[PDB]
């Protein structure tokens, strides 16, 4: 059993208490789109990837994002934060650019 | 937070007579279609955000196809992909909305 | 509305908005630079400065 | 793909060649309980297929829209734009634009010599005799490289019989024919 | 201060091309004043592409 324990105290007590512990250990994957049919060209890097963590040990629980709210479904995978956005407005001055450390 | 590049609030005219009202989804009626820019501002990372951004959003253009009873779909857009928004909702049905050109 | 008179000037998104153009003839600008615009964009980009 | 304004359009995409019997496909990740109201605008500004399609729960949908080529308004050339008027929960509305060319055969005559030298000279007629009847629409001057090309209408699934009538001064005046099914190169 | 989005309802549906814009500030009447100069924005080597 590694899930914390629901405790009963002695006969009388009721409280019955989980918990689950977690830390993000990245997972960066690319997301594509081009400069040339909407301006702007973006990597967006699918929102790092789940661990779980006891006693500071980390296990890759994958894409973390659909889980936990901030996300948004692009390409049916929700992403969330732990990503990146790069914003590419290329035009005739050549490339203006901004950036989302998502 | 602030957001660095801008985004869209398109948004597309319908008549009611065209709705689909079993699944939220106007039918037909190809008439006008627009969007609104949204800048906060430009924000080279931390420290520039507008919190509350009143947007009147626009459509005008029409003036040789009909008008009626009308049904409008509008949407929080990222600009084509952009960086990740929502907790919801995005998505604008309204039922009721009359149009004038 | 009795509150009134604005200072609109008009310029390219690479040129900053807060900031009035030092250039201004008036009545138009020329930005005789390029632009190139992608397929179902029906749009300039452009920046609306008002103070 | 391309996520043109947050729906990922996997299909159409802007420039996508079709020809006779071929099919545009509806693929597009959407938020759930979208419809397609999908506009097919011809190049004389007018919507030949209109049709309502419905996105499944989930995001997701690969639909068959419209056969192009079986259907009359589609069986010659020109471009349409396909606009998806997204008419969701999210409006989208792109134009993309979409081209069409109807199925094309090249039939073969060809005249020789055990000289050692091709011969030349000739009026070549290619007769369109599926109709039944030796439709002339393509009539040519053999030329020097010594393939009598001629292109023609086609479509997939007919028995296109022509007849190569060769008439020529200096040799024999001839007639052979072929058959294409389908497409493919009748060359004797 | 703005980004506007010129909306047009055919320069999407134009072709590929050497274009020229004169982006006007009209009020639609009934609102404010404009203009202490500036008054217009064009574009004098731009290119559409279609």
């Amino acid at each position: 059993n590694v899930l914390p324990t629901l405790t009963e105290l002695a006969a009388g007590n009721g409280t019955f208490t989980g918990s689950l512990q977690f830390t993000i250990v990245p997972n960066n994957t690319v997301v594509q789109i081009p400069s040339s049919l909407t301006k702007t060209s973006f990597a967006v890097y699918t929102n790092g990837s789940l661990a779980i963590v006891l006693n500071g040990k980390a296990y890759s629980l994958g894409p973390a994002g659909l889980f936990l709210l901030p996300f948004v479904t692009y390409t049916g995978s929700a992403i969330g934060a732990n990503a990146t956005a790069i914003i590419t407005v290329s035009d005739g001055v050549g490339t203006s650019t901004t950036q989302v450390p998502i | 937070l602030p957001y660095p590049q801008e985004f869209q609030i398109q948004a597309f005219v319908y008549e009611a007579s065209q709705f689909n009202v079993h699944t939220g989804s106007p039918t037909a009626a190809p008439v006008y279609f627009s969007y609104s820019a949204v800048r906060a501002y430009p924000a080279l990372g931390i420290g520039t955000s507008v919190p509350n951004l009143l947007v009147y959003v626009q459509l005008q253009g029409i003036s040789n196809l009909p008008a009626g009873k009308y049904v409008i779909v509008l949407s929080a857009v990222p600009f084509a992909g952009g960086p990740v928004l929502s907790e919801y909702p995005a998505q604008l049905i309204f039922t009721n909305v009359t149009l004038t050109q | 509305t009795a509150e009134n008179f604005t200072p609109i000037r008009l310029a390219p998104f690479q040129v900053p908005a807060q900031v009035p153009l030092p250039n201004a003839p008036k009545l138009k600008y020329e930005y005789n630079g390029s632009i190139v615009i992608t397929p179902q964009q029906q749009v300039l980009k452009i920046y609306v400065t008002s103070i | 793909a391309v996520t043109i304004n947050g729906i990922t359009f996997y299909s159409p995409v802007p420039n996508q060649t079709y020809k006779y019997g071929q099919q545009l496909v509806l693929s597009i990740q959407s938020q759930p309980n979208a419809l397609v109201t999908l506009y097919v605008y011809d190049p004389k500004g007018n919507v030949v297929y209109n049709n309502v399609y419905q996105t499944n729960s989930s995001g997701g949908l690969t639909a068959t829209i419209a056969t192009f080529g079986s259907t009359p308004g589609f069986t010659t050339v020109g471009t349409y734009t396909v606009s998806l008027s997204v008419q969701g929960t999210t409006s989208e509305s792109a134009s993309v634009n979409v081209q069409y060319v109807p199925l094309t055969s090249t039939i073969t005559a060809t005249v020789v010599n055990q000289e050692g030298s091709p011969l030349a000279g000739a009026t070549v007629q290619l007769y369109n005799t599926t109709s039944g009847s030796n439709t002339l629409v393509a009539t040519q001057t053999t030329n020097s490289q010594g393939v009598a090309t001629f292109t023609v209408l086609s479509f997939p699934g007919v028995t296109q019989t022509f007849k190569l009538v060769a008439s020529l001064q200096g040799y024999a005046a001839s007639t052979a024919s072929v058959s294409i099914t389908g497409q493919q190169n009748a060359s004797v």
